[PDB]
C-alpha cells in the first residue's frame, strides 16, 4: 500500500507512506524507527522529502 | 521548472518572474525529472491512449543557455515492448551522472556526456513501484509494496545509508 | 568570602592551565584555573584567574609569584574582587606615572608594599620585560593611594620622580627628549604678506604660546614662500594655533597655520581619511565600483575599459599585477553610474570577455575572517558528523 | 583561510566530466563534493575546479596514498584558493628553463629539491614517454627560494645538463 518514499540525510532511516494514514521512519535493513501521522485522514501522503532539520 | 499537462516544461525565474522559455519535452506526460548543476533530465510518455509508450529516450536539457542537449535513447531492456524510462535520477554527488530504470527494473548507471558508458544492471525479480538513491553512492533501494529491500553494488561498506546521528539511538 | 580567586595578568598564549598547574601544584590546594580565553576566538583578555580552595595558599602564591616569569613572561598576579566594580565604576588603574623603565611590578611591588599591597599594579612592562617608564599603578583604595601621594610625590628612585598629580599620557621616559630645547614642530603660516617681520611673529603669537624664536622664513630662493614658521612653546600650542588661529588675522592677512614638521605627540590628522577610505575600501562599491576578477591577461585596463565603455562614465580602470607584471585575476572599474553597474550585474556578471569568465562581488578584506569563521563552523560540523559516524558505525 | 580541503585542480578540459575522476579515487573514503562551477555560454575549458574533500588532512591523505600517476594526461592540482589580495602569491614568478634534463619529472624533482626551495608549480613540459622538453617553469611561493635553488645548484651534472633562469 506504500505510496510515497524519501530518505533522511542524517540517519539510516527510511521515510515511507503507506495507504493507511501514516508516515514512518525506518532503521537499517529490517527495522522501523517511528511511525507517526501529520496527516488528517483518508490516504496517507502525496509525497515526502528530507531537509536540513526534518521531514516534510 | 514546470512539468506540465502536455509533456512540456515551462521554465521560469522565481526571482525576476518574467517568462523566458516554454520548452516542450513530450506531448503527453512528464514523469521522471531532475534539475542538478544547470542540467535537466526528463522522461514522460508521449502517446495518448493505446500507448504503452513511456518514451524510449532520456530527454536531456540544460539551464545553461536554453539548449536541447542530445537526448540519450533508452533501450527496451530485455522485454519486447517500448523503452519506458519512467525513473531517471541524477546522482547526488555526481549531479550529471544518472540512473535510469524502467517499470520492470532495467536500471543503468549511465553518464550524461558519454552514453556509451552504460552499466545495465538487470532486475532478476518483480517489477517495481519506486526506487531510491545513495548519498553514500553504493545503495540500491528497490521498493515495492512488499517492504523487502535489497542493495546491488559491490560491498564497500557494512553500512546502509549515509549518516549515524540518531537522537534516540537504540535506547529511549 | 572567596577562599582564593586570583588575577593573573600580562599573559602570553604559551601559558595554558597545564602550565599554570605545573607552576602552582606545589603551592598545595589547586581548585581550578579559569583561563580567560575570551569567547571571540579563544583570545586572552590580557589576563586569566586561578581559584584556590585555600585562602592562605592563594595569598602564598601571590606573594611568592608577582611578576615572576611563568614560561618567560612576568606574572601580574593580584586581587580582583573590586575589579568588576572597577569595571562598572570606571575606577581602578590609576596613573602613578613616570615609573622606572628598568623596574617591574615585582621590585616596585616589594618596594612600595610599605605603601601597600598594590591591587592593580602595572608599569609599561610589555615586550618581555621592557618598561617605557610609566604605567597604571593603584593600591588597595583611596586611603593607601593618597598616603602614597602625600608621602611620595616627587621623591628619588634611581634618578627619577613619579607623577600621579596629572593623568600623564604616554612617552614619559622620552618626555624630556620631547621637551628638548632645540627641536619643535613649528607652525607654517601660508601666504604671508611681506609686512610681517620677526617682531611681528612675536606680537600676537606669544600669548598663544610664548615665543623667543621668531623667524621670517625666507627660502633658498631669496624671496618669501609666504610660509613662515611660528615657534611656540609646546606642540599643544601648535594644536591651539592650527585649530584656533586657522585663517586668522595677524594684522590683516591670512593665518593658514599648518603643522611645520610634526613631532608625533599629537597625531591622527587625516586618519579620518582612513575612514573616508572606509567609504570605499571594504564596503568597496557604494553600488558604483566593479571588482571584476578573472579576466584574460590580454584583458588589460585596455579591454576592461573597452567592455565597460557602454556601462557608464568610467572613472578608475585598474588591474594590480605582479609589480605591473602578472595579474592573478582581478581588476576594478570604479564607475560613476550605479544603474549601469546593475546592468553589469545582469550582463557582465557571468560574462566571457575573451575566454575566461568574469567574477563580480563587492571587494573586502573584512569578511575573509568571517569566511574563516564559516570554515571553523563547517570544520566542527564535519568533526561532529564524523564523531557520530565513528560512534554508531559499530 | 581554507583550513578544509579546498583541493584546487586548474588547467582544465572542455568536455571531460568528473566521472572517471570519481571512478579513480573511489576507494579512498572521504570524497565530499566535486564540482566545477560555470559561466553561462561556455562549453570550453575555463580554469577552476573543486575536488573538495572534508578537511585538508583528507587532501594530504589522498596525496600520501598515491598521487600524480599518469591517466588521461591530467594530474590533480592542489589547493590554491587565492584571490585579489593574492596578486602575486603563485604569481611571484618562476625560473623559466631552456634545456632541462630530459628525465626531469615533477615528483623526484621536488623530492630531491625539497631541501633548498619549496616548488609550488613545477610547470614542466614532460611528454612522449618520459622526456622533459628542455623548457620548463619551476615555480615557487616567492622569488627567493628560486634564487636559493639557483645559487645552490641551478641544475647540476647528472648527464651534464645544468638548467636555466
Amino acid at each position: 500500500e506504500i505510496t510515497a518514499i524519501s530518505f533522511d540525510e542524517k540517519a539510516n532511516l527510511i521515510w515511507s507512506g503507506d495507504s493507511y494514514g501514516c508516515i514512518s521512519s525506518y532503521d537499517p535493513t529490517f527495522q522501523l524507527y517511528t511511525r507517526y501521522r501529520g496527516h488528517i485522514g483518508g490516504n496517507s501522503v502525496k509525497d515526502i522529502l528530507s531537509h536540513r532539520d526534518g521531514i516534510l | 521548472s514546470i512539468g506540465r499537462q502536455t509533456g512540456t516544461v515551462d521554465l521560469l525565474d522565481p526571482t525576476s518572474n518574467r517568462t523566458i522559455k516554454s520548452f516542450n519535452a513530450h506531448s503527453a506526460s512528464i514523469s521522471a525529472m531532475d534539475l542538478r548543476d544547470n542540467t535537466l533530465v526528463t522522461v514522460g510518455k508521449s502517446k495518448r491512449f493505446y500507448n504503452l509508450y513511456a518514451d524510449p529516450f532520456v530527454n536531456v536539457y540544460d539551464l545553461r543557455t536554453m539548449r536541447q542537449l542530445p537526448p540519450v535513447s533508452f533501450s527496451k531492456g530485455t522485454t519486447m515492448g517500448s523503452g519506458g524510462a519512467d525513473f531517471v535520477q541524477l546522482h547526488p554527488l555526481l549531479p550529471t551522472v544518472m540512473i535510469v530504470a524502467s517499470s520492470s527494473g532495467s536500471f543503468d548507471f549511465i553518464d550524461l556526456s558519454n552514453p556509451t558508458l552504460r552499466t545495465q544492471y538487470v532486475h532478476p525479480c518483480q517489477s517495481i513501484k519506486k526506487l531510491c538513491l545513495s548519498p553514500n553512492g553504493d545503495v540500491l533501494g528497490i521498493l515495492e509494496a512488499d517492504n523487502h529491500l535489497d542493495t546491488w553494488r559491490r560491498s564497500s561498506n557494512n553500512m546502509g545509508m549515509f549518516t549515524n546521528t540518531p537522537e534516540m539511538l537504540a535506547y529511549p | 568570602n572567596s577562599s582564593a580567586s586570583l588575577y593573573v595578568g600580562d599573559l602570553e598564549p604559551s601559558v595554558s592551565e597545564a602550565h599554570l598547574y605545573d607552576i602552582f601544584s606545589p603551592i598545595g590546594s589547586v581548585s581550578s584555573i579559569r583561563v580567560c580565553r575570551d569567547a571571540i576566538t579563544k583570545t586572552s583578555l590580557g589576563y586569566a584567574y586561578v581559584n584556590f580552595n585555600d585562602h592562605e595558599a592563594g595569598r602564598k602564591a601571590i606573594e611568592q609569584l608577582n611578576y615572576t616569569p611563568i614560561k618567560g613572561r612576568l606574572c601580574r598576579i593580584m586581587w580582583s574582587q573590586r575589579d568588576p566594580s572597577l569595571r562598572k565604576k570606571g575606577s581602578g588603574n590609576i596613573f602613578i606615572k613616570n615609573l622606572h623603565p628598568d623596574i617591574d611590578n615585582k621590585a616596585l611591588y616589594d618596594t612600595f608594599s610599605v605603601f601597600g599591597d598594590i591591587l592593580s599594579s602595572k608599569i609599561a612592562t610589555d615586550e618581555n620585560g621592557k618598561s617605557k617608564g610609566f604605567g597604571f599603578v593603584h593600591f588597595e583604595e583611596e586611603g593607601a593611594a593618597k598616603e602614597a601621594i602625600d608621602a611620595l610625590n616627587g621623591m628619588l628612585l634611581n634618578g627619577q620622580e613619579i607623577y600621579v598629580a596629572p593623568h600623564l599620557s604616554r612617552k614619559e621616559r622620552d618626555s624630556q627628549l620631547e621637551e628638548t630645547k632645540a627641536h619643535y614642530t613649528n607652525l607654517y603660516v601660508k601666504n604671508i604678506n611681506s609686512e610681517t617681520t620677526d617682531e611681528q611673529f612675536q606680537e600676537l603669537f606669544a600669548k598663544f604660546g610664548p615665543i623667543v624664536s621668531a623667524s621670517l622664513e625666507k627660502d633658498a630662493d631669496g624671496k618669501l614662500k609666504g610660509f613662515g614658521f611660528v615657534n611656540y612653546e609646546k606642540h599643544e600650542d601648535a594644536v591651539k594655533a592650527v585649530e584656533a588661529l586657522n585663517d586668522s588675522e595677524l594684522n590683516g592677512e591670512k593665518l593658514y597655520v599648518g603643522r611645520a614638521q610634526k613631532k608625533n605627540e599629537r597625531m591622527h590628522v587625516l586618519k579620518k581619511q582612513y575612514e573616508a577610505y572606509r567609504l570605499e575600501k571594504m564596503a568597496k562599491y557604494q553600488g558604483v565600483n566593479l571588482f571584476v576578477k578573472n579576466l584574460d591577461d590580454s584583458v588589460d585596463d585596455e579591454k576592461l575599459e573597452e567592455e565597460f565603455a557602454p556601462y557608464g562614465t568610467i572613472t578608475s580602470a585598474k588591474v594590480m599585477r605582479t609589480e605591473n607584471g602578472k595579474s592573478k585575476g582581478f581588476g576594478f572599474v570604479c564607475f560613476s553610474t550605479p544603474e549601469e553597474a546593475t546592468k553589469a550585474i545582469t550582463e557582465k556578471n557571468q560574462q566571457i570577455v575573451a575566454g575566461k569568465p568574469l567574477y563580480v562581488a563587492i571587494a573586502q578584506r573584512k569578511d575573509v575572517r568571517r569566511s574563516q569563521l564559516a570554515q571553523q563552523i563547517q570544520a566542527r560540523n564535519q568533526m561532529r558528523y564524523q564523531q557520530a559516524t565513528a560512534a554508531a558505525a559499530a
